[PDB]
């Protein structure tokens, strides 16, 4: 008996050599490989495979090779490929990625993905399934943004903030042990994973110090309480102690130094190049020559991506809005006009492309939007291939590489950045088990399901009255991974070595999963999956233009964008 | 150019299921007056006392029909249908429990069918 | 009042649907969560009205033709549901394919 | 001094003698007895009866005889009658049904029930006091059914799931130690009596019986999982060694067997026949005929409830879209005509009526609605009056008897099943203070505040800003006894007798009130309260007719019911 | 615009009551939930054109007719109560008994 | 419809902005709420018609007038700011003293 490959793909999600349009855009990906033994697929319902004696065995105990949870059939977008696969779950954990069932009938079946009483069952089947991003530039402002961030996707927040305080809302900084604490205790009720920045500021190493030790998992240095060259020393000297990494928004204003300057302070330390294009800030107008160096792990935010026609005249307006500039004030025209550049912005959309800059993230609330990390990342990868071609390392028909390289700025390089990839930023056995589900048709744009530690955390499901989930109006919703006590179990606080070894957890009564940020100092470009790339970045300080070997990199504004207004009702 | 978001583009050929493994067709007949389908993934010799055929010719098998699909009989109703042979470990557990082992036990797993009344022990 | 959850919740849908018949009249190409807001309130609608479930089921495919949508829309819309309460209490109606 | 009744009912609420319209159906409803003393009834406010000294008591102390709370002038509507009285609450439970006051100076004082210094009043005068609801057939897929089901007064809600998992969306299913311990921990934060039920599937009895252990309260056997002669001996076995209860949804498919070998698998033991019609699932066309047993405790999802004119356009084409049906496959199309069959829906109205279905239920989010149990139940009853007419046990002019043959299938019957009926289900002295009251016009439709262990937990109030609360909008809300820690201490988290011996609460650190599940197995059909008729039930194979004594079950379906179009929205 | 709690829940009854005008307007005889969200937001609007508690007290009894809501509606509306702000503050208002 | 958390917001500023234009067409002076209603509701559907930030940025300044609104709210509305869908993404748009 053999099934023709559109039924087939129809009824367990598609097979080796078949490909998948993401949402409305021009991007398809391919399956690579595929673990399944044909005619022994797993599926759940009635009068289908999961059932006892038959693809569910009735014989083992949970602890005997049996998952908590099985999604059947899913198709996987990861840096680790683009290949179709059930994923087993178990104490809230990926614990095999292949294939599950009953080893009793199937043949194939991974030895510790068996489906047995224990097992719950996620139907992924005609689904795209990523692991959640991961946002290394949050603003914690105002905590409605959380569900913005859950709905595209993203299931983990680093940065910092106390809410709608001038600080933050300026700055990824939550300032001293007992704001620190504070916000540690808040975050006990954030339906996200969370790791908090201290403030990379001073000239004495224990005020910055103190701050690792209440519970800080990293440190912001930002131009807003002096990005010194004295507190960019002083931040990454408590780092390197302290295996926790800094963020930089530097010296836009050239005040104490040049980006030489900066580059000298760091002194071939590793640092996290925040918005590194420079729009969102840093040395004008040549930050973005950071990108081609080792020792950075330079991340983009997210409303120069891509280059469109609004862009700037959005950009000149949202700058001078937010520092209270006069347009009929010189120097705050100036200063505008040295800070938002098409010249920069058209090459940040080439040097993603190439490999250069290796992560994506928000800004959210400061200059950035919570909830478009996901978006922009592929329509950013749309434009480059309708302008740029498919890249030269593509296999005839698939854009496969081009979604690799895109996939890992936003899940595997802001966690390996961050020192959690241990724990998150990808698909693999032994990390925890924050999944995102997704309806080819709306990839990118509006998350299925959000699994965080293995229970669902938030969905798109119907009216909760109705007979079954899916009539209108179907929305965003938190789950029961987000109710009573669940919401510790689901989500991980990340926090410093030195404030677990002290036992801040237990001081404050934080009852999270606690997650160690290490292997932060000894990292740089080459460990970007995909993006790794070092070479001279040269931007030309009369013309803004900027070159790398030799070569002029421009582009178009576009018009349009995929993932808009197909979608939105806003 | 007409864009269908996340629409497929699936690769040419088939997809042959239970590839390599042996094929019998027999005929089974509902002798009941309800109506009795039948998974891809039961253990065959397990079905309804009321489906009539021979019954050893269910042992170690299940019907080559595709992952997640089902053969119906209407009352009354006799036809064909095609098995193919169980994998793995090829034990079975529960079920109607006439195996609650290795499916090589034949003799064992027919005497228990026939006890109960199992239609079609030969 | 006395509001439950669910007529809290479907105000949203009729909003939504008055949103987008702005749109439609002002000569735009509507887009998905829009055509999905017309024709599921013009289910809970004509449930008010006391219509049937079967004369819902196919009037339903006949609110929005593809040139009232955007391209791909159709496609994307395999079906629409929304619960209502009839004369004979509360029904469930599904419009399959409501957009040729 | 004497007053006429008019005048009387309108200040006080209804006496004996007198009728009330529940809603606007064509059901009367009669106060049978009243505990007052005429003259001394108990009231609150300005100038009113329960006053220092007067109606209220000045000297005892809380411990000495006081109440907590008293509800006054309650007409309760309960299996137990149909009767006026006040009620007493203290420590969360119901202390006394009869008089509340002070004997200082009022005859008829029940002796517990003293209004003192410690008690709160509410005014029950002119309102309808049920006990809260008991749904035994919730799938727990999105935490906004808790006050969909609060808002049509529901109080206790038994059921699996662990969000919109394709498990949980089809099965009643927590399965496994890991999913229930999340699942408990979840519960914490629900404002509703919780139970959870693990998956009933196994051919060994550890796999099973661990869930049990973990801290399920019950089992659930569903064809989902395989409803094979195994897993249902396994489960049975299971459940009389723990002293929980057993559900079912069987083989529709007939697969492994006819009803009569699930009868056989079943082989005396007591079970719980979930959706027993069948159109919610179970053998095909027969399984209705479950009810006619005397160890089976039968119950109806509420979707067929009862049968109107687009209940089976609805049914056929719910079917359809579920199980993802295809209407030019003739073997769908036969399954679904085998399945929603108008001849038993029109059966299983009269059987309800007969007092041959024991009790009523939702299906909440996999085929039924979450706050429509108690509203089709009347829908019902009111229906059949009008098909059928008067019952003849009635005594001239009142509908009491089918009132408390109907009250009985969502409050104690559902109780007496789960093993939980020594803490709720029922207005009686000793049990738990989860009560409902309803303005006699919105009775079964919307609940105008429901009580749980005490304090009021959900209320239809309106503007939050008003100088008084019921300027509108008036919508239901949830109230103080939901908040902080209270969450607590007013519901009950209902778990098997060995979870709680070995302190699986403590492990967890479960701060819910812990309700022992207990006598489920030495019950049977007899033991349903105005519900307890056996009967050979025969279902015709060729015809679907159902036949009870000799004599086919046939009703019309209606154009319209009461309690619909005049109250709803939408 | 520095929405309040009570002024996004009173932007419902201003799109009920718009709900509940559409109904009427296709000639259905409105039901509990409708007649009491078309003269609350009469209330509220007559406050916002600046009369006084006295006069929507008075106009808030002709509203709407026993005709034009189902058997049993009037009786079951014993007063509609709404606060909104007037011209000096916010004030209650209370029509009873506004279907005959 | 899957709405996410700002597409849900959103719909309340649609409504005000309704409520707020029924106001101004039975002739009152419009408030502080109002006036910022019925701008942003401008900007965002402008936005969906496919209009630049540029555009918007002129046109928000001529939606209304002082004549159109109660005395002081020109001058306390320093500048309304609105993010929504153009065809290129989601933009920001401030429109700098609409009302002269
Ligand atoms: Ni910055
Ligand atoms: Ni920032
Ligand atoms: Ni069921
Ligand atoms: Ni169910
Ligand atoms: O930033
Ligand atoms: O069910």
């Amino acid at each position: 008996m053999k099934i023709n490959r559109q039924q087939y793909a129809e009824s367990y999600g598609p097979t080796v050599g078949d490909e998948v349009r993401l949402a409305d855009t021009d991007l398809w990906i391919e399956v690579e490989k595929d673990y399944t033994t044909y005619g022994d697929e797993v599926n759940f319902g009635g009068g289908k495979v999961l059932r006892e004696g038959m693809g569910e065995n009735g014989t083992y105990t949970r602890t005997e090779n049996v998952l908590d949870l099985l999604l059947t059939n899913a198709l996987i977008l990861d840096y680790t490929g683009i290949y179709k696969a059930d994923i087993g779950v178990k104490d809230g954990y990926i614990v095999g990625i292949g294939k599950g069932g009953n080893p009793d009938i199937m043949d194939g079946v991974t030895p510790n993905m068996i489906v047995g009483t224990a097992t719950e069952v996620i139907a992924a089947e005609g689904k795209i399934v990523t692991a959640g991003g991961i946002d290394t530039h949050v603003h914690f402002i105002n905590p409605d943004q959380v569900d913005v961030a859950l709905a595209n996707g993203i299931t983990t927040l680093f940065g910092g903030g106390t809410g709608p305080a001038e600080g933050s809302k300026a700055t990824t900084v939550t300032p001293g042990p007992w704001n620190i604490e504070k916000m540690l205790k808040s975050t006990e009720g954030l339906p996200i994973n969370v790791g908090i920045l201290g403030k990379g500021h001073g000239s004495s190493i224990a005020p910055i110090m103190e701050q690792i030790d209440a519970g800080a998992a990293g440190l912001k240095i930002h131009e807003d309480w002096g990005a010194t060259p004295a507190s960019i020393d002083r931040s990454l000297t408590v780092a390197d102690e302290a295996d926790v990494q800094v963020a930089i928004h530097s010296d836009t204003l050239n005040e104490a130094g040049f980006l030489e300057d900066t580059l000298r302070a760091i002194n071939g330390r590793v640092i996290h190049s925040f918005h590194v294009e420079g729009a969102g800030g840093g040395h004008a107008p040549d930050i973005m020559a950071m990108a081609g160096h080792p020792n950075v792990l330079p991340s983009s935010t997210n409303p120069t991506r891509p280059f469109t026609v609004n862009t700037i005249d959005e950009h000149l307006d949202m700058l001078m809005v937010c520092h209270h500039l006069k347009q009929n004030i010189p120097e705050d025209v100036a200063f505008a006009d040295s800070r938002i550049r098409p010249e920069t912005i058209a090459a940040e959309d080439i040097l993603h492309d190439l490999g250069i800059i290796s992560m994506m993230s928000t800004d959210a609330l400061a200059m950035g939007r919570a909830g478009e990390m996901v978006l922009r990342t592929w329509q950013t990868a749309d434009k480059m291939k309708k302008q740029r071609g498919p890249l030269a390392e593509e296999k005839n028909g698939s854009d496969n590489f081009r979604l690799k390289r895109y996939v890992s700025k936003y899940t595997i390089n802001p966690a390996i950045a961050q020192g959690i990839a241990h724990e998150v930023g990808s698909i693999e056995e032994g990390k925890f088990a924050d999944l995102v589900l997704w309806e080819p048709k709306f990839f990118g744009v509006k998350a299925d399901r959000v699994i965080k530690g293995g229970i669902i955390a938030y969905a798109q499901i119907g009216d909760p009255s109705a007979s079954i989930p899916t009539p209108q109006p179907v929305m965003g919703r938190r789950m029961y991974g987000t109710v009573g006590d669940l919401i510790h179990d689901t989500n991980i606080t990340f926090m410093s070595k030195s404030s677990i070894q002290q036992g801040v957890p237990a001081k404050l009564g934080l009852k999270r999963r606690i997650g160690t940020v290490k292997n932060c100092r000894n990292i740089g470009k080459k460990d970007m999956k995909w993006n790794d790339v070092t070479t001279d970045i040269d931007i030309n300080p009369e013309t803004y233009e900027v070159k790398v070997d030799g070569e002029v990199l421009t582009c178009e504004p576009v018009k349009e964008l995929p993932m808009a207004q197909r979608y939105f009702l806003f | 150019n007409y864009i269908v978001p996340g629409e497929y583009r699936v690769a040419e050929g088939e997809i042959e299921i239970n590839a390599g493994r042996e094929k019998t067709t027999i005929r089974v007949s509902n002798t009941g007056d309800r109506p009795i389908q039948v998974g891809s993934h039961i253990h065959f010799v397990e079905v309804n006392k009321e489906l009539l055929f021979d019954r050893a010719e269910g042992i170690g098998r299940r019907l080559n029909i595709p992952s997640g699909t089902a053969a119906r009989f209407e009352p009354g109703e006799e036809m064909e249908v095609e098995l193919t042979e169980l994998g793995g470990n090829r034990e079975v557990f529960g079920i109607s429990d006439l195996t609650n082992g290795s499916v090589d036990n034949k003799e064992l797993i027919l005497q228990r069918a026939k006890e109960l009344g199992y239609k079609g022990v030969e | 009042m006395h509001l439950n959850p669910a007529e809290k919740e479907k105000l949203q849908i009729f909003l939504a649907s008055e949103l987008l018949l702005r749109r439609k009249a002002r000569g735009l190409k509507l887009n998905y969560p829009e055509a999905v807001a017309i024709i599921t309130s013009f289910i809970m609608e004509g449930a008010r009205d006391g219509k049937t479930v079967a004369m819902l089921m196919e009037e339903g495919k006949h609110v929005l033709t593809r040139d009232d949508v955007m391209e791909g829309v159709p496609e994307m819309i395999d079906d629409i549901q929304a619960e209502a309460t009839f004369p004979d209490g509360t029904k469930l109606v599904t419009v399959h394919n409501p957009i040729s």
